[PDB]
RNA sequence: GUCAAGUAAUGAAGCGCACAUGGUGGAUGCCUUGGCAGUCAGAGGCGAUGAAAGACGUGACAGCCUGCGAUAAGCUUCGGGGAGGCGGCAAUAUCCUGUGAUCCGGAGAUUUCUGAAUGGGGAAACCCACUUACCAUAAGGUAGGUAUCUUGUACAAGAAGCGAACGAGGGGAAGUGAAACAUCUCAGUACCCUUAGGAAAAGACAUCAAAUGAGAUUCCCCAAGUAGCGGCGAGCGAACGGGGAGAAGCCGAUUAAUGCUAAUGUAGAAGAACAGCGUGGGAAAGCUGACCGUAGUAGGUGAUAGUCCUGUAUUCGAAACAUUAGCGUUAACAUAUUAAGUAGGGCGGGACACGAGAAAUCCUGUCUGAAGAUGGGGGGACCAUCCUCCAAGGCUAAAUACUCCUGACUGACCGAUAGUGAACCAGUACCGUGAGGGAAAGGCGAAAAGAACCCCUGUGAGGGGAGUGAAAUAGAACCUGAAACCGUGUGCGUACAAGCAGUAGGAGCCUCAAUUUAUUGGGGUGACUGCGUACCUUUUGUAUAAUGGGUCAGCGACUUAUAUUCUGUAGCAAGGUUAACCGUUUAGGGGAGCCGUAGGGAAACCGAGUCUUAAUAGGGCGUCUAG
RNA sequence: GGCUCAAACUAGGAGCCGAAGCUGCGGAUUUGAAACUUGUUUUCAAGUGGUAGGGGAGCGUUGUGUAAGCCUGUGAAGGU
RNA sequence: CGGAAGAUCAAGGGUUCCAGUCCAACGUUAAUCGGGGCUGGGUGAGUCGACCCCUAAGGCGAGGCCGAAAGGCGUAGUCG
RNA sequence: CGCUUAACUGCGAGACCCACAAGUCGAGCAGGUACGAAAGUAGGUCUUAGUGAUCCGGUGGUUCUGUAUGGAAGGGCCAU
């Protein structure tokens, strides 16, 4: 930089904050944009997520459905375009972990057809979709 | 970073009171009464700035009416005569001629009188 | 604020504005509505943002002829006069000296000169490169910035 | 000149405006002796050898504060230091001091009474005792002993009480939220009570895990606002595991003394370098020229100083007594030997994120009650298999929590309505029976040089001279001195005229500057004319006879922390980014994690598809980039 | 006030007054439009009453760096 | 006035008592005066009262009983 | 009047209505039928009222899940 004087934020970067109740000319005087007497104009007012003023809220007129599966939280889906972060040629679950592609607590992984591979890989213990399988072996890869 | 407002408030209040000089009683001494006297004075001035143009035309027309009636016709027939003679002289100038040079206004009425 | 727990007077009847505490923010000696507390002011600069800024500053320093490359800047004795004289022949009476392994007697030589500071390349900050009028970087220290940026 | 008619001017009891000049008042500005928040270290107690808090005394000197205790602003000794001193308001007097004072540090001696108060009592600072020894002979003195409880052999050793927060433990609300309210929340919070240590607690697997297994406890970042719990409401809310800090395991890792060794701490010492000239009350600021620098942004000094002073960088001293660590010794306590009224069970409760729920696990008031290594606990109902580990004995450092405090240092913290309630003789005055509540109040000047003397007055207040001072509308109610508010003077207007008091015009008068001399321009006033029912709030609608404001000055209300969403901008970009931590600390490292890159379905599962379906039909949701 | 062949009423006619409407003259401003092109410039067109409220651009005050700078006893802040 | 508005106390207060001196503030005015300021003085007990001995109501209460803790009660006593 | 079970199952292009949650009409396609000789008609009744979300609990089914593993409990989905 030139000097600590001529260092400017690059117009558009900074915006002046809004101050409520500082006179007529500021556009926020006497109310802060709160309107007139009402619950939402009061000091501790809030919108209260999940409230329609008394009729049973939408999340309670509809039924609960489904159950959470523990398997789904340890099965990670792997994309073909993410494989460039792998060191070497083997693609395994432990190899996907050291590449930071999947979480360290993931038990199993699935390779789907999202991008495209650039080198031959060897998949041992990971399930590969039909579209991804033909893209793998089109680049010289294999699945075992 | 505590900010003390005494200095800015003093010259702010002083600015309003300086604008309220000559007002009677509290209107030129205490800020609370002087601030709304200064605002009211500005409102009167804005409206009286339109009314001034409105009031001097009444003055010119009355002066012209007196001048035309001194020698011949009335204002209503005078303005018609000037309009038919394609005379563009404004009522401001006419009222000045009537009040300050009666010979010219006498000649000016004749041109309007011969046109009707 | 100390005290101010009881209602100063009954709500109705006295003819005064209702009050709940003598330590109200409306009262003299009352509490601060939105009283300040200790807070952290450190921001996050992205690693590449800090690296990019130092690259931009050093590049700009060269463009305005404020960088001075020297082979080495060492002082035989921890003497302020010796370094003051060496800066004069370097045409930088007030400058920021950047060297690798800042000497234990070069530190003492510059520790008294008013607008002069000697820093290791690993303890150079973006403000120091801008504040000082000139920067005397050794060739060895310039290579460190070449690798670290 | 006389009369008649018409029509000017002149007035001010008072008042208005402007200006000038004061008073009151104490804003503002500048200032600080005082506070506020922290960082890095240390310490974490005091007390029956009488504490914390007090009462009363104590001086040459009347009071208060500070110190001290009848040896009473103090006594002795050991060190430091070297010329003044007998604490402050706050001076005066007698004096002390190189025969080393005052002053500072270590140790000691003295240490009234009350108070755990402890010889009994009691309305605290008081009353009344008994007893041993000695002395005196009178109606006493000196030195002790005499509380209660607990542990040892009627004898010794302890305890008591007070005082910040942090810990552990025994009890335990309600306001509130749920837009009501009872389950629930608030919350195991506030509060009460017991008790410890510098920390406490916990701690070594009858623990997890289910992978290729790991390997105590504690704390931080993630996991994750996920899984769950829940009038499935409001809300509550993990764990596994990963990344770090710290790591330790034992069978006494106890406590208290003593002596050596080492290092601190509690007083200190030295510590560089500037002159001239001009202005000025005063020089540090100006001009010219020097010097030191391991010392240049310190505080002062008559205005702003590296070279005037105190200081700073740097180098160092301890007779004495604490403190920390290492070694040795001494005496108090402790030293299990593998664990039965135990695990488990019934009933009622409590804790687990988990509200009985399909409810595992832990705790236990009641009633019961094993097996005991060919055995037993757990793996979230339960059974089988497998894995893991051995309860019913006791310990264990660090990483963690905190501040009554001690030191060093810091602040986009305050600057006298602020900051502590308290900058000042403040927990005071004052209020209250009491618990308790709780103020106000800073500034002469550089130096008191604080005004000798004279004059008016009552030997008063107050002032005027004189004098001091740069300044005295800096004169002690003292820096600056605002406004409200109250006077005095000058100019103009105003006693026939009806109202938010102004505004647009406008005659006259007064006053300054030019100008060849009433012509303009500036200022003050405002006869007369037109128009014109304050402001705020709240309302369909207010001059409203609806609200609020006596005025002035000062203060007074959209914040902060975190999460999340959108927008802008910047860096990188199919990638972006680290968190805690480490770090010689805004760097660098740390990739755990998070978001993006794929969706469909309750899910298994499949995947540019997927779900529904008998269906390949139809249809739903997706698809054909920017984060 | 006053008004009676009106200064009333009916039916016509011609003048004129009359608003912040329109036009004239000067100036500002929002949006869009041809370009030395970011207000670099000349214009043109349509706009510019406003509560709740949304959007945009700024002023001043205290403090930090810039600043061991600059100003200041030949007079700072504050006051008037 | 004089069954007090005169005297002696208790309670409560605490120097207001006496003298000299001063008049700013205090005294609802003035003040030379004062319960005001300042400076001195003044309260003498075997017999008056307290203290002391004794006890009432009522407290506290070695041991004792009861109670999550804190504590509640209670005998001998010890205060009152 | 005879025969019957379309008072079906999976859906449904497209619309009406509508803040949402809901509600209404619907040709056509596949499967299995009922009646008719057949083209065909039939997803209740001439239509518009005859109704009540979620939670929770029950019942009939279902490979979906199944806290070390195999089960099971519990849960999910479809129907009521």
């Amino acid at each position: 930089g030139l000097r600590l004087n001529e260092l400017s934020p690059g117009v558009g970067a900074k915006k002046t904050a809004q101050r409520r109740g500082r006179g007529i000319g500021s556009g926020l005087g006497k109310t802060g944009g709160r309107g007139v007497k009402g619950q939402k104009s009061r000091s501790g007012s809030s919108i209260r997520a999940g409230f329609e003023g008394g009729q049973t809220p939408l999340y309670r007129r509809l039924p609960k459905f489904g159950f959470t599966s523990k398997m789904a939280m340890t099965t990670a889906e792997v994309r073909l375009s993410e494989l460039n972060k792998v060191e070497g040629d083997v693609i395994s679950v432990a190899t996907l972990k050291t590449a930071n592609i999947i979480r360290h607590d993931m038990k199993r992984a699935r390779i789907i057809l999202s991008g495209d591979v650039t080198k031959a890989y060897t998949f041992q213990g990971v399930k590969v979709t039909k579209g991804a399988k033909q893209a793998i072996e089109a680049a010289g890869g294999s699945i075992e | 970073a505590r900010v003390k407002r005494g200095v800015q408030a003093n010259r702010r209040h002083k600015k309003i009171l300086k604008r309220a000089k000559g007002y009677y009683g509290a209107r030129s001494r205490v800020y609370r009464v002087a601030v709304q006297a200064v605002t009211k004075a500005g409102q009167y001035a804005y409206r009286d700035r339109r009314n001034k143009k409105r009031t001097f035309r009444r003055l010119w027309i009355a002066r012209i009416n007196a001048g035309a009636r001194l020698n011949g016709l009335s204002y209503s027939r005078f303005i018609n005569g000037m309009k038919k003679a394609n005379i563009t002289i404004d009522r401001r100038v006419l009222a000045d001629i009537a009040m300050h040079d009666a010979a010219t206004f006498g000649a000016l009425v004749e041109k309007a009188k011969a046109e009707l | 604020v100390s005290g101010g727990g009881i209602k100063p007077w009954r709500q109705k009847g006295t003819g005064r504005a209702r009050a709940g505490s003598i330590r109200s923010p409306i009262w003299r000696g009352g509490g601060r509505a939105f009283a300040a507390k200790p807070q952290d002011w450190s921001q996050k600069v992205n690693r590449k943002m800090y690296r990019g800024a130092m690259q931009c500053i050093l590049a700009e320093l060269i463009r305005q002829e404020r960088l001075i490359l020297v082979e080495e800047l060492t002082i035989s004795a921890p003497k302020t006069k010796e370094l003051i004289a060496k800066l004069s022949e370097l045409n930088a009476p007030r400058a920021l000296i950047i060297t690798k392994e800042v000497d234990e007697n070069l530190y003492l030589a510059a520790r008294n000169i008013p607008h002069v500071n000697v820093l290791d390349t690993s303890e150079v900050d973006p403000v120091s490169l801008i504040a000082f009028d000139k920067v005397i970087m050794s060739v060895e220290a310039a290579k460190q910035f070449e690798e670290a940026l």
